[PDB]
């Protein structure tokens, strides 16, 4: 039960009590990624059109 | 001083970040016009509530916010509320049709075409900071903007922002306020894409929120003031330390320190006493061993979850109010010798405390009552876990039948990405177990 | 109308359990995985405790206490006993234990050695008994060099305690015996001891210098009926129950089985069971616990008794499944989910 | 400003449209004149989502009324609200359709649709941000199902990012005007599967049942079964036309109602239904023990013969919101057998302070339920009584069609069936 790193200031204090010791993707690589979707999204109401025109 | 910026994300993130920029003012005596007559610095200062505010030459200290939705309902409410006054018009964007509880219309369908804006906005805060700590990103889980469009600004942020740190204060999916039958979905896909853009962050479960409103509020039907502006609580308590003179968890990285050895286990149980109703008549003030001993009680936890059967990896004790050392040291070890607490045998038993003299602040007319001395605990437990079980157990229910998943393929997102998320899930779910259990 | 689910169908208590709800004709079985129910039967490994109490307006209760493995399985006992203040290493109620891991993998095989060589020693007796939570697997020697090349033979951990040398014998026969105590704790956490228990009854002559052929050594209900030949003789199935037995200690040792015997069997669960309710209740929790419990006891010659394991899972005998199946319903069920005596247990009181 | 483009085609169509338009009209304070006269800001906060507001604070429908023969449309404009439209949305023939799909979707429609389509793209371009159309409208005439399955298709074709919602009539036996209208609705139902994304199937034989043997009327006419698909709509749109957090806009509550894109066919209730004991107070578990019950529904389909994929309530009213609560979940945990567990909260519910007009408190109920294939299947039954012997067809050939349509749209309807089978089971 020990007690260390007591800090104190006028609002307020800090410390620590020890019980017991112990025993990413490129700005690039995000566009295409958006790129991809909106490009899947083109196909599909492509072909919805191409359905609608038949 | 180093600043930190606020980054609010969807319905959930706007209205629970107008909560505590609402407590910040009380807490910090900013009046609703922006005037801080205790700042005797006029148009300028580097003391610790400058980490959240800045000032302009007319003495008006303008929060450090940024306020992001797909639709513009919500955020009109900031424009014409109490607290219009403290914000300029560059710091809300909204959109005109939102991302209809669609993961996948958040992130790729209208974040490609807004995330540039937001992050134009961000850059101009960034800008006015002499040395930026990171960010703090209020969203919840289930909604399509405060899921989908998060994380794609987490991974902006990331690029933008390299070495900056990045914590999330999360609102879980709770049925009993929710009415998205998706939200496991749109849960699941964030944290995934997420989790490695994330430092720390502080989950809420609604269903907590909303049974402590209940329970210790008697509020029969809470709505979503009443779960905000106890959030708003929770959450000053865990952000006194960057806005007020202290020792512990003074900027964004000693959170990461303090709470997060291992990267991808950062999300602490947050539990916080005492929450008492300001209808009652007068309560008996509880002392520091009350309070504290109720830090380990399931009712007053943010998610709901049994740490008895999960191993402890970190400990902080933020109090506020009339507490001196010697009073924590003995109710600690009163708990121990009855509570349940096993730490992981590589980390030190022990705990981090921080008193804060201030007492906290109640909204006039709100639901809560004034206390002497109230505490938050922030414990990494594996106990945690049990949320990510809830939560991928209903994603499995649906995903297994394919059930919704072509509103996601319709706006561009690959049903791939369904099972990528899921397994990363399981691999989540794994370390906490590796952790945790024998 | 209340609702259940059954996840275990090998359970013949809760086979019996969910036979009596349903005859009330105000519980209704859902299927095992909706989670719209107010009680759960849960499978006996891996109940995921984690997805009770989350939904909303159903008060649910589950017929397992989280946490109750670390009492029943052998080694956790016995760490559970040496640790634990309440019980501390000098439990005068539990044989001298040992925790030994294989050496193919903390373990008391030194520590075991040191008592095990005192009593060579001291010309005392120094027969030990090995066993373990994965067996139908046990060796009784006097050798320690048995005992732990046994051990190393296997892959999973095992308990090396005292075997009782001079355990009470009934007669005729001169037969061993262990006492089968049935213990049902409710979401409140009240004790409550089935009033009927069962001697599990040795159907051999006890043989103190014959620990190779282990029938008249083990009282388990499976081996004298598969490898003893006096099976039935004495009683039906090996099976005396307490009406029978008390009669017994007053013809033949002028005492009763209260007196004698239940005293220590209750002071016994009370001190397991009180020693972990702080780790297991459910007094404060999102959901409500209850679980039966199957509790081991051993008696010597000097009317002392011993604990040998607790079941978490346990069965009833054939005779008592009608009642106690029903008392379940009654304390641990309709107390939470009432219905629109005399009670067949006994309450052991207790400081919560 | 989440603008709704309202259309309504053909007899049926514009008779249920008309009263529609009556029944919000008066629940927004808005009179016979477009002039606001109510006296709750509740009223005017979502008023643009189905009205214009014009010059002297003048609020006017954002519907656009449609017909090939001027009859109906003429009694609309001479009716009690019929001055609150605007002219220039009145598009009408003169031909008439005669019960004709194929009239109302490839020769007397074709020639009238362009125009048509030239007021919605006006209604459109004036809108802040469209959500999406809604159609009222019958399956076994010829203007509203031929036509307008044809609106359908030439507006998703323009609009194929916004949301398109229809109120179906569906024809029956019991309530029918000619032999053909199992044709007429076999052929639509295609057009619905495809096309739209939220369908409210109305069954007349429903509105019949419920008017002669719940309300007790001894002559239903076609008005009293309109006075129930009025309340019915102002039930279901609740949520577009006040203030909520629920199924607040149309894709909203598509994202929540539709796990599978083309089983999409609504089961709508209403709750009281009562005759005239009319003066009795209605408590919330009575309001909740009929909204579910299957007397209450109006697709003439036993909700006990499937299970509900995903349910959406909507309670108006001065009420305990925790009492709703209460009875909702106690009708979930009392009948959970009915509810796919493979959908986890699948029943949500909306509350509104604002009651319908004499009624105290009320709630709608809109259930995605796979008894709903009991109406596909007596349609395709009654369909192919007729097809094998290809009575009647003469009246679709001699207007260019040929069997080969017939036989597709008869094996559509049997695919729309068998896939609301295999979610049965
Ligand atoms: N605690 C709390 N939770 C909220 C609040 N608002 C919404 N939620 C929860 O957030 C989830 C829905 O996500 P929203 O934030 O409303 O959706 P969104 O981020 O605006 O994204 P959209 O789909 O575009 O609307 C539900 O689980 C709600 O219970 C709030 O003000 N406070
Ligand atoms: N220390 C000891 N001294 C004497 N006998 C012992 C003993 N430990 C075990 N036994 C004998 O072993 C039998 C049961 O052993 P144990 O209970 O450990 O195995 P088990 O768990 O598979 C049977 P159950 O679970 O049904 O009680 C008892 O009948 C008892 O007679
Ligand atoms: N509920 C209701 N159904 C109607 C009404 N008028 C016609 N119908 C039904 O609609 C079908 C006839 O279609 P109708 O609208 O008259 O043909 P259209 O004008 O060419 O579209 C039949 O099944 C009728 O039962 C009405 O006012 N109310
Ligand atoms: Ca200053
Ligand atoms: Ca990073
Ligand atoms: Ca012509
Ligand atoms: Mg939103
Ligand atoms: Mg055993
Ligand atoms: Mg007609």
């Amino acid at each position: 039960m020990e007690v260390i790193e007591l800090n104190k200031c006028t609002s307020g204090q800090s410390f620590e009590v020890i019980l017991k010791p112990p025993s990413d993707p490129s700005l690039e690589e995000i566009q295409k990624k958006l790129e991809a979707a909106e490009e899947r999204r083109k196909y599909q109401e492509a072909e919805l059109l191409k359905h609608l025109a038949e | 001083m180093r600043e930190c910026i606020s980054i609010h994300v969807g319905q959930a993130g706007v209205q629970i970040g107008n909560a505590c920029w609402e407590l910040y003012c009380l807490e910090h005596g900013i009046q609703p016009d922006g005037q801080m007559p205790s700042d005797k610095t006029i148009g300028g200062g580097d003391d610790s509530f400058n980490t959240f505010f800045s000032e302009t030459g007319a003495g008006k200290h303008v929060p450090r916010a940024v306020f992001v939705d797909l639709e513009p309902t919500v955020i009109d409410e900031v424009r014409t509320g109490t607290y219009r006054q403290l914000f300029h018009p560059e710091q809300l964007i909204t959109g005109k049709e939102d991302a209809a509880n669609n993961y996948a219309r958040g992130h790729y369908t209208i974040g490609k075409e807004i995330i540039d804006l937001v992050l134009d906005r961000i850059r101009k805060l960034a800008d006015q900071c002499t040395g930026l700590q990171g960010f703090l990103v209020f969203h919840s889980f289930g909604g399509g903007t405060g899921s989908g469009f998060t994380s794609l600004l987490m991974e902006r942020l990331s690029v933008d922002y390299g070495k900056k740190s990045k914590l999330e204060f999360s609102i879980y999916p709770a049925p009993q306020v929710s009415t998205a039958v998706v939200e496991p979905y749109n849960s699941i896909l964030t944290t995934h894409t997420t989790l490695e853009h994330s430092d720390c962050a502080f989950m809420v479960d609604n269903e907590a929120i909303y049974d402590i409103c209940r329970r210790n509020l008697d509020i029969e039907r809470p709505t979503y003031t009443n779960l905000n502006r106890l959030i708003s609580q929770i959450v000053s308590s865990i952000t006194a330390s960057l806005r007020f003179d202290g020792a512990l968890n003074v900027d964004l990285t000693e959170f990461q320190t303090n709470l997060v050895p291992y990267p991808r286990i950062h999300f602490p149980l947050a539990t916080y006493a005492p929450v008492i109703s300001a209808e009652k008549a007068y309560h008996e003030q509880l002392s520091v061993a009350e309070i504290t001993n109720a830090c380990f009680e399931p009712a007053n936890q943010m998610v709901k979850c049994d740490p008895r059967h999960g191993k402890y990896m970190a400990c902080c004790l933020l109090y506020r109010g009339d507490v001196v050392p010697k009073d924590v040291n003995a109710a600690i070890a009163t708990i121990k010798t009855k509570r349940s607490i096993q730490f992981v045998d590589w980390c030190p038993t022990g705990f981090k405390v921080g008193i804060n003299y201030q007492p906290p602040t109640v909204v006039p007319g709100g639901d809560l009552a004034k206390v002497q001395r109230a505490v938050c605990m922030l414990s990494n437990t594996t106990a945690i876990a049990e949320a990510w079980a809830r939560l991928d157990h209903k994603f499995d229910l649906m995903y297994a039948k394919r059930a919704f998943v072509h509103w996601y393929v319709g706006e561009g997102m690959e049903e791939g990405e369904f099972s990528e998320a899921r397994e990363d899930m399981a691999a989540l779910e794994k370390d906490y177990e590796e952790v945790g259990v024998d | 109308m209340y609702t259940f689910v059954v996840r275990d169908e090998n359970s013949s208590v809760y086979a019996e359990v969910s036979r009596l709800l349903l005859a009330t004709g105000q519980w209704k079985r859902l299927r095992k995985d909706n989670p719209r129910f107010n009680l759960m039967l849960g499978e006996r490994n891996r109940l995921p405790f984690g997805r009770l109490g989350h939904e909303p307006g159903l008060v649910q209760l589950v017929n397992y206490y989280r946490g109750a493995d670390k009492l029943c399985r052998k080694a956790s006992l016995v760490k559970l006993i040496k640790t634990s203040p309440e019980l501390s290493e000098s439990c005068t109620w539990f044989p001298e234990s040992y925790v030994i891991y294989p050496t193919n993998l903390t373990d008391e095989r030194e520590v075991f050695l040191a008592a095990y060589n005192r009593r060579r020693e001291g010309r005392e007796g120094n027969v030990w008994i090995a066993k373990s939570s994965a067996g139908a697997g046990i060796l009784i020697s006097s050798e320690a060099s048995e005992l732990l090349d046994f051990i190393d033979e296997q892959g999973q951990v095992h308990v090396i305690q005292k075997y009782l040398e001079k355990p009470l014998l009934l007669e005729p026969g001169h037969r061993k015996f262990d006492i089968r105590s049935w213990v049902l704790v409710d979401h409140l956490y009240n004790i409550y001891l089935y009033r009927e228990g069962v001697l599990r009854t040795s159907s051999e002559p006890y043989n103190s210098a014959n620990f190779q052929d282990k029938t008249c050594h083990l009282t388990n209900h499976c081996i004298q009926k598969e490898y003893s030949k006096n099976y039935g003789r004495y009683e039906e199935g090996n099976e005396m129950f307490f009406e029978e037995f008390n009669q017994y200690l007053m013809d033949a040792l002028n005492t009763t089985l209260e007196n004698s015997i239940l005293l220590q069997i209750k002071h016994i669960i009370r001190s397991c069971l009180m020693c972990i309710e702080p780790a297991i209740s459910t007094k404060h929790l999102h959901y409500q616990s209850f679980q039966l419990f199957g509790f081991d006891f051993m008696v010597d010659e000097e009317l002392k008794v011993w604990l040998i394991e607790v079941n978490g899972a346990p069965a009833c005998a054939q005779k008592l499944y009608a009642e106690l199946c029903q008392g379940i319903v009654d304390v641990a069920i309709s107390s939470v989910f009432p219905l629109a005596p005399t009670s067949i247990f006994i309450k052991l009181h207790h400081h919560h | 400003m989440r603008e709704i483009v309202h259309i309504q085609a053909g007899q049926c169509g514009n008779q249920i449209g008309a009263k529609f338009w009556e029944v919000i009209s008066d629940e927004h304070g808005i009179d016979p004149t477009g002039s606001y006269h109510g006296d709750s800001d509740l009223q005017l906060e979502r008023i643009n989502v189905y009205y214009n507001e014009a010059t002297g604070n003048k609020y006017v429908p954002r519907a656009i009324l449609v017909d090939l023969e001027p009859g109906t449309m003429d009694s609309v404009r001479s009716g009690p609200f019929g001055q609150i439209f605007r002219p220039d949305n009145f598009v009408f023939g003169q031909s008439g359709a005669g019960n004709n799909w194929a009239k109302g979707h490839y020769t007397e429609g074709a020639e009238l649709v362009d125009s048509v389509l030239d007021v919605v793209r006006k209604e459109s371009e004036s809108c802040d941000c469209l959500q999406g159309f809604q159609l009222t409208h019958s399956l076994g005439g010829g203007t509203g199902s031929g036509m307008g399955t044809l609106l359908i298709s030439k507006i998703r074709e323009e609009y194929p990012d916004r949301i398109m919602n229809t109120f179906s009539v569906m024809p029956s036996p019991k309530v029918s005007d000619t032999v053909v209208e199992p044709y007429n609705a076999t052929l639509s139902v295609h057009q619905l599967v495809e096309n739209t994304d939220e369908t409210y199937c109305i069954d007349n034989e429903a509105l019949y049942d419920i008017c002669f043997r719940t309300l007790k009327l001894t002559t239903p006419t076609y008005g009293d079964l309109n006075h129930l698909v009025s309340a019915t709509m102002s039930g279901v749109t609740t949520c577009l036309r006040f203030p909520g957090q629920l199924n607040a806009d149309l894709r909203k509550l598509a994202v929540n109602m539709v796990p599978f894109p083309r089983l999409h066919f609504f089961m709508p209730g209403f709750a009281p239904l009562t005759s005239r004991q009319q003066y009795r107070a209605l408590t919330v578990p009575e309001l909740t023990q009929q909204m579910f019950d299957s007397k209450n529904m109006m697709a003439a389909c036993d909700p006990r013969h499937g299970r509900y994929l995903t349910v959406a309530a909507i309670f108006r009213g001065r009420m305990s919101m925790k009492e709703v609560d209460e009875q909702m979940l106690n009708v979930q945990n009392k009948n959970s057998s009915y509810f796919v567990e493979w959908i986890p909260n699948n029943v949500k519910t909306a509350v509104c302070d604002i009651p319908p007009r004499g009624l105290k408190m009320s709630a709608t109920f809109i259930g995605n339920s796979t008894a709903i294939q009991e109406l596909f299947k007596r349609i395709s039954e009654q369909f192919t009584a007729m097809f094998r012997r290809k009575a009647f067809l003469h009246w679709y050939t001699g207007e260019g069609m040929d069997e080969m349509e017939f036989t597709e749209a008869e094996s559509n309807m049997n695919d729309l069936v068998s896939e609301y089978q295999q979610y049965q089971d």
